[PDB]
């Protein structure tokens, strides 16, 4: 018995995503403000062509 | 004579948005001690610089 599919995902927009986290929430700034906040600011500081 | 300045705007780059919100927006700064500047200057973030 067979169930066919013809779908696929897309690596659509790599300028609107982030990864590679050493996730941890147990430090004043060593693990919160350097991993989650770093990703935060990297996401919200992306420039389309500069400016 | 004093200028009588009333600083009420804090504009910082995106990388400083979280720290500015901590300075103004929470009772504790980074160690549960206190935040003397809570509800003092309303911070607006900006990404047109740096």
């Amino acid at each position: 018995f067979m169930a066919d599919e013809y779908r696929y995902g897309v690596r659509s927009r790599c300028n609107v995503g982030f990864g590679f986290w050493q996730l941890a929430a147990m430090s004043t700034e060593e693990l919160n403000q350097v991993n989650f906040e770093k990703v935060y600011d990297a996401m919200r500081n992306q420039k389309a062509d500069g400016g | 004579r004093p200028l009588d300045i009333r600083p009420n705007l804090l504009v910082v780059p995106t990388t400083l948005r979280s720290k500015a919100k901590e300075v103004v927006g929470v009772q504790r700064l980074a160690n549960g001690a206190d935040n003397p500047n809570f509800e003092l200057v309303q911070v607006l973030d900006t990404a047109w610089l740096n």
